[PDB]
């Protein structure tokens, strides 16, 4: 049979049948019970409505995501997400079907282990197995080297790899993200008036950000250019009317990724956390990590980052060694990709984790040879 | 390896772009001026019921004024 | 008589309403067409631009 | 107020008898003016507007600009000394109170129900106003069905024909185990 | 009572005019303010077009 390649995520759950090119069902993951009171009878009004029916009665909603920061941290409404994936949005049961979930890196065992149990005590899958998200991205870039920034929406982490041998010791995870970002930028919208408090209105910051934001190639230039000017004040009109004009703020909200001392974070930039995880590799294949830097991930899509990125690791690195930025069209998705070619493969075919082994070893199997 | 890229880079790379530029230039010979002729058609089929209306309003004010 | 006198003056609001709304309708599809033409114009610079692209 | 500003032509109705009396007045011949100022004008230099009405006795009486100004009392309620705003702007107050991802439907779902909505014009008159209030992109309608002053008992009818329902009256059991303070309780 | 059948008849006939004006009104709306959104819609992608040109 075929396999379900899922991919958890924070911020948008992606899932489809293994040996496609795109998910087949990409939602947002949040569950949001309802915080009024409800007048009328027999409306048919459920308890809590999840994935992509709650991003339109989110009016009345209070949403909440059940990943905070890679590891999850409500595991009654992350199962929620899970029954709701398998099927509603797919309409497969699970009873027929391998799963290959994903994982950030230097995660929380239990986590993992948690993971594994739900998955096959509750929904009673035939196997299961995890995998590190950058090994996917760097698989449907169809590399074999290369390190792999995957700046996602809940975690950014930073693994290379050279020849098929990832190395453990190298690998720089970071927790500043989109929803970091989001955050921020609702911050400073309050200093030209408009106030976005409820968590209903996150929704409205985040596709502000997503449609407006990009990334400067060089920052104090356009810090001037902006305050004399206005050729950059772009306006956007809310879910009312009351269009709003964002100035300056377009640029100051993805620049946290390269300076995150703007959001108090004391540690360095994505441009310099790469540098440092490369000198961290051996003498000998550092230029090939510079000539395959991947980029991945959602928050890797603004305008404008695949070259500043390559200017500021260009000003770090050696002036002899090239510095190339791999930057597919196809990032958001990258990941699954990665995993359905992953799934896809006869070689892999006998790693998955047996249901069998998991009742001779018990949850901890994960951490085993069957990684 | 790698030699995938190939073979599923290159056909998009101009046959993605041809195929989607014929959509354009069908919808758009299929819509805009379609549109635009319909709506003027639809214009005069109004104005002869606005004539009509003086017309039927004019006659019944007339006739009923006492 | 009171029935009579309701029913007519009624029916005079009526008719002032539904002129009203007459002028409402038409000015409503006038200004539509008027906004429909303008996108099919730009519609067909984005069709002479497609033309350009058939460059590809 | 009609009965108070009919007093500026002659006509004086004081007994509680006669307050029936001006409400059939308003009811028959009473109406809200799309503009005001422009009404005012006009019924103050022609004379198209004067309608006239038969008390239950004879005597006829002459109803001039007074026909729009009792009923404008809705929107501009300092006429009867009041402080608060006309019912054209506490509905956009009460709108702009709730979050702002059901501004769009609550918007576009404005309903009018009661008695005195029931003035020839005012359906118009409130959307006018409204739409000067609310944003330029949203779009501004007012439901006004025709049976509009039996809506509430039609919705009660309707309410209490429903099986979902039947379980939510307060049985008299109820009543004698937790007193008259029941209703307050889960039993609203 | 001729004239209160007369007058009642031409009553309701513009009493159900009335109702269908206002139910074609509201469709026209409902179709040019999607247009509307579309228009501004093309406009706002169209300038994001030009600011990734200005990037490339
Ligand atoms: N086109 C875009 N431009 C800018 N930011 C984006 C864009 N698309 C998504 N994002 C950001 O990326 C996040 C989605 O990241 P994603 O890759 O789905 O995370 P995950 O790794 O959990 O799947 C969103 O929260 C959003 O903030
Ligand atoms: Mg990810």
């Amino acid at each position: 049979t075929t396999a379900l390649v899922c991919d958890n995520g924070s911020g948008l759950v992606k899932a489809g049948f293994a040996g496609d090119d795109a998910p087949r069902a990409v939602f947002p993951s949040i569950v949001g019970r309802p915080r009024h009171q409800g007048v009328m009878v027999g409306m048919g009004q459920k308890d809590s409505y999840v994935g992509d029916e709650a991003q339109s009665k989110r009016g009345i909603l209070t949403l909440k995501y059940p990943i905070e920061h890679g590891i999850i941290t409500n595991w009654d409404d992350m199962e929620k997400i899970w029954h709701h994936t398998f099927y509603n949005e797919l309409r497969v049961a699970p009873e027929e079907h391998p799963t290959l979930l994903t994982e950030a890196p230097l995660n929380p065992k239990a986590n993992r282990e948690k993971m594994t149990q739900i998955m096959f005590e509750t929904f009673n899958v035939p196997a299961m197995y995890v995998a590190i998200q950058a090994v996917l991205s760097l698989y449907a870039s169809g590399r074999t080297t290369g390190i792999v920034l995957d700046s996602g929406d809940g975690v950014t982490h930073n693994v290379p790899i050279y020849e098929g041998y990832a190395l453990p010791h190298a690998i720089m995870r970071l927790d500043l993200a989109g929803r970091d970002l989001t955050d921020y930028l609702m911050k400073i919208l309050t200093e030209r008036g408009y106030s976005f408090v409820t968590t209903a209105e996150r929704e409205i910051v985040r596709d502000i950000k997503e449609k407006l934001c990009y990334v400067a190639l060089d920052f104090e230039n356009e810090m001037a250019t902006a305050a004399s000017s206005s050729s950059l004040e772009k306006s956007y009109e809310l879910p009312d009317g009351q269009v709003i004009t964002i100035g300056n703020e377009r640029f100051r909200c993805p620049e946290t990724l390269f300076q995150p001392s703007f959001i108090g974070m004391e540690s360095a930039g994505i441009h310099e956390t790469t540098y440092n995880s490369i000198m961290k590799c051996d003498i000998d294949i550092r230029k090939d990590l510079y000539a395959n830097n991947v980029l991945s991930g959602g928050t890797t899509m603004y305008p404008g980052i695949a070259d500043r990125m390559q200017k500021e690791i260009t000003a770090l690195a050696p002036s002899t060694m090239k510095i190339k930025i791999i930057a597919p069209p196809e990032r958001k998705y990258s990941v699954w990709i990665g995993g359905s070619i992953l799934a896809s493969l006869s070689t892999f075919q006998q790693m998955w984790i047996s249901k069998q082994e998991y009742d001779e070893a018990g949850p901890s199997i994960v951490h085993r040879k069957c990684f | 390896d790698f030699d995938d890229i190939h073979r599923k880079r290159m056909e998009k790379d101009l046959n993605e772009l041809q195929a989607l530029i014929e959509a354009h230039f069908e919808n758009r010979k299929k819509e805009e001026e379609e549109l635009v002729s319909l709506k003027d058609r639809i214009e005069r089929r109004r104005a002869e019921r606005a004539e009509q209306q003086r017309i039927r309003n004019e006659r019944e004010k007339e006739r009923q004024n006492r | 008589s009171d029935k009579l006198k309701e029913a007519e003056t009624r029916a005079e609001f009526a008719e002032r309403s539904v002129t009203k709304l007459e002028k409402s309708i038409d000015d409503l599809e006038d200004e539509l067409y008027a906004q429909k033409l303008k996108y099919k114009a730009i519609s067909e610079e984005l069709d002479h631009a497609l033309n350009d692209m058939t460059s590809i």
